[PDB]
RNA sequence: CUAAUACAUGCUUAAAAUCUCGACCCUUUGGAAGAGAUGUAUUUAUUAGAUUCAUAAUAACUUUUCGAAUCGCAUGGCCUUGUGCUGGCGAUGGUUCAUUCAAAUUUCUGCCCUAUCAACUUUCGAUGGUAGGAUAGUGGCCUACCAUGGUUUCAACGGGUAACGGGGAAUAAGGGUUCGAUUCCGGAGAGGGAGCCUGAGAAACGGCUACCACAUCCAAGGAAGGGCAGGCGCUUACCCAAUCCUAAUUCAGGGAGGUAGUGACAAUAAAUAACGAUACAGGGCCCAUUC
RNA sequence: GCCGUUGCAUUUUAUGGC
């Protein structure tokens, strides 16, 4: 809640996986190690699809604090998140059941 | 295949794993071909994992020379047309000036043929002759002028011959192996060498000469005026 | 982008419309004019911002709205200036315009109702604002600061982006274009630096050419570089600086040395050369305007090969200390903020025609 | 008792069918008596090859082999409607070839020193040829005959290098150290023996039978494993998320692979306090142990 | 918007002092 200002670069159209890959930059002065949940919320409002059409991971922060860089994903539809994503990230995001064995 | 045992023309670095994708059995050799998994995520980079390859393979995006080949490690070799129907892309597999496979986005009807040097000519069953190209393809009923060391423009909608170019001095060559891989210059002259190892001398448009074996000399047209759109660098090196 | 607008020859200079407005303020420090109807914004050392409409080129700038603070706003979270305001800059959407000065704060203003919509503490006792510059068609504020810093903000969200360090004296001048880079000077270190914001790198160009070697030039056929007063960015590949001795230095991004330096421009009057107190270029063009307290704005035309520049002329309608130059177009309207003293509170000597106000000059074609 | 993914049986379709040619007729977008012919595996023989390979016929051969009674998306085409022809999309086997993956024989190049090593080999194959056996395969590889041969002084052979072998990896004189127990492979052995198998690829011991040393159980009939690792003497767990391999293969697996335990011979940074204020009080400190 | 001065006569236009 300090004007999060999520910046995106390296946007390449990838229609053969029906997606757009881009590096998420998280500036956070006076705020430390925000989330994985709020990030998927706040970058889906510049692409305007849905929260579960947004995958994100990575995020080793800057030393000292005030900057965080990860790796972000956006798809064209909800069913594409069920096909093109890894099986544990959907459990992590909440979109699936992890059949433990 | 293991790592540091993969060939140099795949451009894979020493880290990221222990094994390499071994090229499967197929129409091309293991040493001068590049597998499909190496093609899309390591050259075109549009996938990231090995699991992401098989998802693209089972969506029928891709086809090699008009045929899908949805194996992971299929050995796509030289003059092969990899076709991405989604996003409308066509590709031709050609070497660099350093020996490595290059990405050359080609047009819609240049992707409707290839060039095949015939390896051998024998008289088949029931009286019909046949040619055998370098890319594992056979063509029966040939034009009787066509013999060994001749390239063939191939129809690619059927298995029929559309054009043939005879191995002559002053016809646009391309090196397909050895230390001089990727050079042009149409012929200087020939050496006989009774006993094999036949040396064909080539001098480029930048007037310099080199020596290769008859194994490696692959003509693609007449002087100047190629029969395929060449990449930048122009094989002059 | 590169230089493509070639209209230095088309400028009818000798019959340019010259006019002057007297205003109710002492020592106006800056002027910033918006182009999407055209607006104007003036701040003075009398603690006042004043808004003008300049959409009518034949008229002098008429008064719309004005706001003056006071000694009420002594603490720093108060919504008002309580000291001299050194710079002002309008946002490219026409919605906000921000002021700041010796009160070491940054107050963002609304252009509509002229209200303090934001106050930002710089949080340093040496974080004095000196020059605010916006990226063209963006809202990323570049803030020159007296604690040798460059502070980058965003306007629409009112956050802080990052800070550049590195200089050795007070950063007076910074200029920018639509790409994400800016030119800065430190104004006594006698260098200038190019700043790539995402690369987080700098390229350091060095002045300080000794006049002693010029005395060698005096054997072949002056004055000291001591303070690089101003910097301006013509294109993304070249820029210019203005000094304390009449030399105006053209700089290339491929040249560590000055690719050109113009010798004494506004002249002298042992002897004292005038200071290059103002320098503003028309964007992506070959024309730029330099100003002094000598009384005539000297305008120059860059050559096509980016190797030298040549005199367009002089406009004598503005007597007094020129602090800041604005140029708008449709025709061209030139505005200049003439104060009685220098921007920095500095001392000025024996100025003929002590007056305060705005210079206007219309050039056709 | 009883099924098929078990055993033994038969058309290759409207009388077979399809191809060519034809005394003649007619000019054609054509039609005819009659005249020839057609799938295929194994062994031998003959001949054509003009311009013994392929290709073919020939004369015999073998337990005389095959010749679509198939599968799914759809419950498919067509008429006055016949035991009809089969099958719109593409799927498996079978005939045969090449290719790929390999595997096996083969050419050349390539390490120290040594004549205080000058001749080596033959003989029951060393050298050659004949013929035969053998193998996936030409071949003294093996066997009978005949001949007496083959290598070598800018050097055959004999012999030492305790380094099981090299390509390779670090310090970077390339001379050298380390590893060659090597990142890739090759030789040895799975208690010791002979015989035998599967697979395209094993000489499988991390396949089988039998022999020999050899010990465990016994209800006393008989049944069974191969003397092994590991540790001390100087406490070892989790997971296939990545790479690649396999899959009854978009599922999952991997004693492949990855992730925690262990610490003065060494060694690494720095904390244990910083800054102010006042009243009392001075015979305080250094040098010559000295005077 | 402090003062002076000029043309429109002051709104308008130009100039000098604090």
């Amino acid at each position: 809640s300090d004007a999060v200002t999520i910046r995106t670069r390296k946007v390449i159209s990838n229609p053969l996986l029906a997606r757009k890959q881009f590096v998420v930059d998280v500036l956070h002065p006076n705020r430390a190690n925000v989330s994985k949940d709020e990030l998927r919320e706040k970058l889906a409002e510049v692409y305007k699809a849905e929260k579960d059409a947004v995958s994100v991971f990575g995020f080793r922060t800057q030393f000292g604090g005030g900057k965080s860089v990860g790796f972000g994903l956006v798809y064209n539809s909800v069913a594409e998140a069920k096909k093109f994503e890894p099986t544990y990230r959907l459990v992590r995001y909440g979109l699936a059941e992890k059949v433990e064995k | 295949l293991k790592r540091l045992a993969a060939p140099h023309h795949w451009l894979l670095d020493k880290l990221s794993g222990c094994y390499a994708p071994r090229p499967s059995a197929g129409p091309h050799k293991l040493r001068e071909s590049l597998p499909l998994i190496v093609f899309l995520r390591n050259r075109l980079k549009y996938a990231l994992n090995g699991r992401e390859v098989k998802a693209i393979l089972m969506q029928r995006h891709v086809k090699v020379d008009g045929k899908v080949r949805t194996d992971t490690t299929y050995p796509a070799g030289f003059m092969d047309v990899i076709t991405l129907d989604a996003t409308n892309e066509n590709f031709r597999l050609v070497y660099d000036v350093k020996g490595r496979f290059a990405v050359h986005r080609i047009t819609d009807e240049e992707a409707s043929y290839k060039l095949g040097k015939v390896k051998k000519v024998q008289l088949g069953k029931k009286g019909v002759p046949y040619v055998v190209t370098h890319d594992g393809r056979t063509i029966r009923y040939p034009d009787p002028n066509i013999k060994v060391n001749d390239t063939v423009k191939i129809d690619l909608a059927s298995g029929k011959i559309t054009d043939f170019i005879k191995f002559d001095a002053g016809k646009l060559v391309y090196v397909t192996g050895g230390r001089n891989l990727g050079r042009i210059g149409t012929i200087v002259h020939k050496e006989r060498h009774d006993g094999g190892f036949d040396l064909v001398h080539i001098k480029d448009s930048l007037d310099n000469t080199f020596v290769t074996r008859l194994n490696n000399v692959f003509v693609i047209g007449e002087q100047g005026k190629p029969y395929i759109s060449l990449p930048k660098g122009k094989g002059i090196k | 982008g590169r230089v493509f607008r070639y209209f230095g020859d088309k400028l009818l200079i000798s019959e340019a419309k010259q006019s002057f407005t007297r205003v109710g303020e002492n020592n106006l420090t800056c002027i910033s004019c918006f182009q999407p109807r055209l607006f104007a914004y003036t701040v003075s050392k009398d603690l006042q911002l004043t808004k003008y409409d300049i959409t009518d080129f034949s008229k002098r700038p008429k008064k719309l709205k004005y706001a003056k603070g006071g000694a009420k706003y002594i603490p720093n979270t108060t919504e008002g200036h309580y000291d001299e305001i050194l710079t002002v800059a309008a946002s490219p959407d026409g919605k906000y315009v921000v002021t700041g000065g010796r009160d070491r704060k940054l107050i963002v203003w609304s252009t509509e109702s002229l209200s303090p919509v934001k106050v930002i503490p710089t949080k340093d006792r040496r974080g004095e604002v000196l020059s605010l510059a916006f990226r063209k068609n963006s809202d990323q504020l570049y803030a020159s600061c007296a604690d040798f810093k460059i502070r980058t903000y965003s306007i629409n969200q009112f956050s802080q982006l990052e800070i550049l360090y590195g200089h050795h004296d007070i950063v007076e001048d910074i200029s920018a274009l639509a790409m994400e880079r800016c030119v800065t000077v430190g104004a006594r270190d006698r260098t200038a630096m190019l700043w790539k914001i995402p690369d987080e790198t700098r390229l350091t160009f060095r002045g300080g050419d000794e006049p002693q070697k010029l005395l060698r030039r005096w054997m072949k056929e002056f004055f000291c570089e001591g303070s690089i007063d101003v910097v301006s960015m013509v294109d993304d590949f070249h820029f210019i600086t203005g000094s304390d001795n009449g030399n105006i230095c053209l700089w290339s991004l491929a040249k560590k040395k000055p690719i050109f330096t113009e010798r004494i421009a506004h002249g002298i009057l042992l002897l004292q050369p005038f200071w290059i107190t103002s320098l503003y270029a028309i964007p992506y063009s070959n024309v730029f305007i330099s100003g002094s307290w000598s009384g005539s704005l000297k305008v120059w035309k860059i050559s096509d090969n980016l190797r030298s520049f040549e005199l367009l002329g002089e406009l004598s309608g503005a007597k007094g200390v020129v602090t800041k130059i604005q140029v708008v177009e449709s025709k061209f309207r030139i505005l200049a903020s003439i104060a009685k003293e220098h921007r920095l509170g500095r001392w000025i000597a024996n100025v003929s025609g002590a007056r305060n106000g705005i210079y206007s000059a219309v050039i056709d074609q």
